[PDB]
RNA sequence: GUUCACCACGGUGUGGUUGAUGACUGGGGUGAAGUCGUAACAAGGUAGCCGUAGGGGAACCUGCGGCUGGAUC
RNA sequence: GCAAGCGUUAAUCGGAAUUACUGGGCGUAAAGGGAGCGUAGGUGGCUCGAUAAGUCAGAUGUGAAAUCCCCGGGCUUAACCUGGGAACUGCAUCUGAUACUGUUGAGCUAGAGUAUGUGAGAGGAAGGUAGAAUUCCAGGUGUAGCGGUGAAAUGCGUAGAGAUCUGGAGGAAUACCGAUGGCGAAGGCAGCCUUCUGGCAUAAUACUGACACUGAGGCUCGAAAGCGUGGGUAGCAAACAGGAUUAGAUACCCUGGUAGUCCACGCCGUAAACGAUGUCUACUAGUCGUUGGGUCCGGACUUAGUGACGCAGCUAACGCAAUAAGUA
RNA sequence: AAACUGAAGAGUUUGAUCAUGGCUCAGAUUGAACGCU
RNA sequence: GGGAGAAGGUACGCUGUUGAUGGUGAUAGGCUCCUUGAGCUUUCGACAGUCGCAGAUACCAGGCUGCUGCAACUG
C-alpha cells in the first residue's frame, strides 16, 4: 500500500451491525408475548430453558 | 527486410549532423522504412503473432521518439511527420 | 529504473558498513557531497573525496569508521523519500534518538543537522535520520 | 368589468426505481440411537488437487492438459 | 468493591498495530493481476544559470466569545463563576533564502536508444519431404489357436486367425541426439529442407543526448478442454456396449468404441496459467557446475543466462540467500 | 515563570509449541432508560 | 432488422401583416455562355386578428392493449 495507492483509493474501516436489532438503538423496548415456550439448549448443555417469542412495538417479533 | 543499402539511403537522406545515424530524426525514419517494409510480411502471415510482438515494439518507439522530438523541438517535429506521411 | 540518488548512497554506505568494508564509492554529486560532508563533520565517517574522473564524471569515495569492532553508523534510514516527501518548520524537525543522532535537513542555508537548523530557527526537508 | 399571458391545486397516459407479500421451486445452515455407500487424510488401498468436458442414486468416476502442495523409488 | 447510589441494557471511542499516516501485511497462514504493450497519472541522471510556485523564515491582518490548558481571583471547600494569558496546528498579503521539489535557458554522458561486424537458438509463420511404427485392404506359406489378465472371460479364428513374406491406402507423431541444454513476455516451442520473419547475445567505433521506470482504465496475446462452419480420421480415447471383480461396482482391470485429439478460419479467455515469489533499479562473503559469446597467457579473467551449495542479513518456522524471501 | 507530562494487557483453536487470526473482556463517556434502594 | 403508426399527446378554418425559400424567365449589360432580375408559380415559418358546438368539418380515412396454444416467416 503505497503512499499513491492510499491517497487515489484509502483504507476502508466497514462498520459492524448492531447485535440487537429489534430494540432499534434503545435501552429497552415494549411488547406482547405472542407464545410463552420451552426449548433445549445447544450440544454441552441440557435444559428447559424458558423462552417467549414477543412482538415489539418496534415491528419485530 | 531492409538492405544495409537503403537502411544507409535512409540514414544519408536524414542526417541531422555528419554520420550521427542516432538522431530521433534517422531513428523515426528507419523505424517507419522498416514497419512499412513489414506491411507485406504480416499481411502474408496473419497469424505470425511472434513477429508482430517486435512490430508492435517498433511502433511503441517510433511514437516515444516522435513524442520526445515533439517536446524537444516541435518545427522538427512538424517537418519529420510531413516527411513521412505520419 | 534509480529514483532516489540519496537513498541510493545512504543505502551503499549502510550495506557497506554492514559488510566491514573500508571505503565505498558511488558516483558523485553536489548533493550526495553536501550530504557526505555534513556526515564526515559528525563524525559519523572518516573521510569524503570527489576524483574527477573522465567524460565529466566524479567518483565520490567514503571512509567509514568502525568503532569497538561495530560500525559507528548504528542506523541510517532515509525519511523523505521522492515517494513522500516531508518538510518540516523549525519547531517540527523529528529529534533522532532523543538528540544524540542526527536528522539531516535540507535547509534554504543549504544542509546542515537539526540541532545546527534549531540553532538557526530554520526548517526545511528532512532527508535522513543517522543514528 | 372584460379579455389574453404567466402560474398553484387538480387530472390524464406511459414508463422507471424500490418495500412487503406469493402457489411453487433452488441452493445454505442447524438438529438425534436414521438410510445408502466410503470420496478425502497413510502410496487412504486407482496419489491427490486445478481448469474443462462427458457420465453417474450420492459421495464421485472417466478423458485431455497442468501442478507437487506426491509414497516408493 | 462502590456507596445515596449500585447494577443491567443501549450507544461511541479505546484496548484493536484488527484499514497500520504516525503504524500491518501478500513463497507456504488471507493476499502478486496468466503474461505483456501502453493511456491518464505517479516518480525520475550529471553540471552551470534564471525564477521563487511548492518549502522555510519574518511582518501584518484575521482565525468571535464561550470551551480546552497555564497562572491568579470569588463563593466555608468543591463543582461553579471569573481576570489575564497560551492556544486556535488555518487562511490571506507582502518581504527575504535558494538546499530540495516545480517551471525554464544552455551544456554533459553514466540510464535509455541508433548505425556497423560476428554468433547461438525446439522463437514465430507458410510450404515441401524422409524413415521407423501402427491400422486397414489384397495376395503367397501355413495350421489351430490368438489375444488378454492377478486369474479369467467378452473379443478374434477352421468362412483359415495369430505368426511370416510381398505389394497398396491413409492419418498422426517425430526414437536415438536429449542435456536443473536452448529459444520465447508468458501461454509455449523438438525428424529434415526451403521461403518470409521477431527478439537476443557479443567486439569496437561513431552517434542521439534523460529520449527513463511503472502504470488505473484500455488493448493484445494467452495450455487443455469446449463451441461454430468445412475437411480429415491411422492410433488413442470422454460418452457408450459388453466381460470380469464385488454384497453392490453407473469405477479401477479386459475387449471394443464415437466425439475429441489432426487441418482451415473464427469464437471461448479459463488452469496448482506456480518460483503458489509484480515490474524496474542500485548495493551486499564465497565455492562448484553448465549454455552463448569475448579477451589474454591446456588453463586465467570477463560477460548474458541457467543450476547446486553456503556466510551476513531476514524469517513463526520451514527456508531464502547476487536468479533474496537481504539492504533500500 | 506556566500553558510543554504521554502509551499495560488477559482469555479462548493444540496432547503440547510458536505464529497467524477472529471473537470476548477489563476503561472512559451519556440529554439515557430499566431493576433494587 | 424489428416490435412501432406500439401506447399516448398537441396543432390544424378564415383574414391581415411579415421572414425565408425552389423553379421559369421578360428586361437590360458583357437551339451558346455569364450577371441582373419583371411577371407567374413552389415550399416552409412568425406575428396579429376573427367566427362557429365543431376547421383532417363533407366523401374519404388504423381501434388499441395484456396472457397463452399452434405454425418460423411471403406463399
Amino acid at each position: 500500500a503505497t503512499t499513491n495507492q492510499l491517497i487515489r483509493k484509502g483504507r476502508k474501516t466497514i462498520k459492524e451491525k448492531s447485535k440487537v436489532p429489534a430494540l432499534q438503538a434503545c435501552p429497552q423496548r415494549r411488547g406482547v408475548c405472542t407464545r410463552v415456550y420451552t426449548t433445549t439448549p445447544k450440544k454441552p448443555n441440557s435444559a428447559m430453558r424458558k423462552v417467549c417469542r414477543v412482538r415489539l412495538t418496534s415491528g419485530y417479533e | 527486410m531492409l538492405t544495409n543499402s537503403d537502411r544507409e539511403q535512409i540514414i544519408a537522406q536524414y542526417q541531422r549532423g555528419e554520420n550521427d545515424t542516432g538522431s530521433p530524426e534517422v531513428q523515426v525514419a528507419l523505424l517507419s522504412a522498416r514497419i512499412n517494409d513489414l506491411q507485406n510480411h504480416f499481411k502474408a502471415h496473419k497469424a505470425d503473432h511472434h513477429s508482430r510482438r517486435g512490430l508492435i515494439r517498433m511502433v511503441n518507439t517510433r511514437r516515444k521518439l516522435l513524442d520526445y522530438l515533439k517536446g524537444k523541438d516541435l518545427g522538427r517535429y512538424t517537418t519529420l511527420i510531413s516527411q513521412l506521411g505520419l | 529504473s534509480m529514483q532516489d540518488t540519496v537513498g541510493d548512497m545512504l543505502t551503499r554506505i549502510r550495506n557497506a558498513q554492514m559488510a566491514n568494508k573500508v571505503s565505498v564509492a558511488m558516483p558523485s554529486s553536489k548533493l550526495r557531497k553536501s550530504i557526505a560532508d555534513l556526515l564526515v563533520s559528525e563524525g559519523y565517517v572518516a573521510s569524503a573525496v570527489v576524483n574527477a574522473e573522465e567524460n565529466n564524471k566524479a567518483t565520490l569515495s567514503i571512509e567509514l569508521k568502525y568503532f569497538e569492532g561495530k560500525a559507528v553508523i548504528e542506523t541510517i534510514q532515509r525519511f523523505s523519500r521522492p515517494g513522500l516527501r516531508q518538510h518540516r518548520g523549525k519547531d517540527a524537525i523529528p529529534t533522532v534518538k532523543q538528540g544524540m543522532g542526527v536528522a539531516i535537513v535540507s535547509t534554504s542555508q543549504g544542509i546542515m543537522s537539526d540541532r545546527a537548523a534549531r540553532a538557526a530557527g530554520i526548517g526545511g526537508e528532512v532527508v535522513a535520520f543517522v543514528a
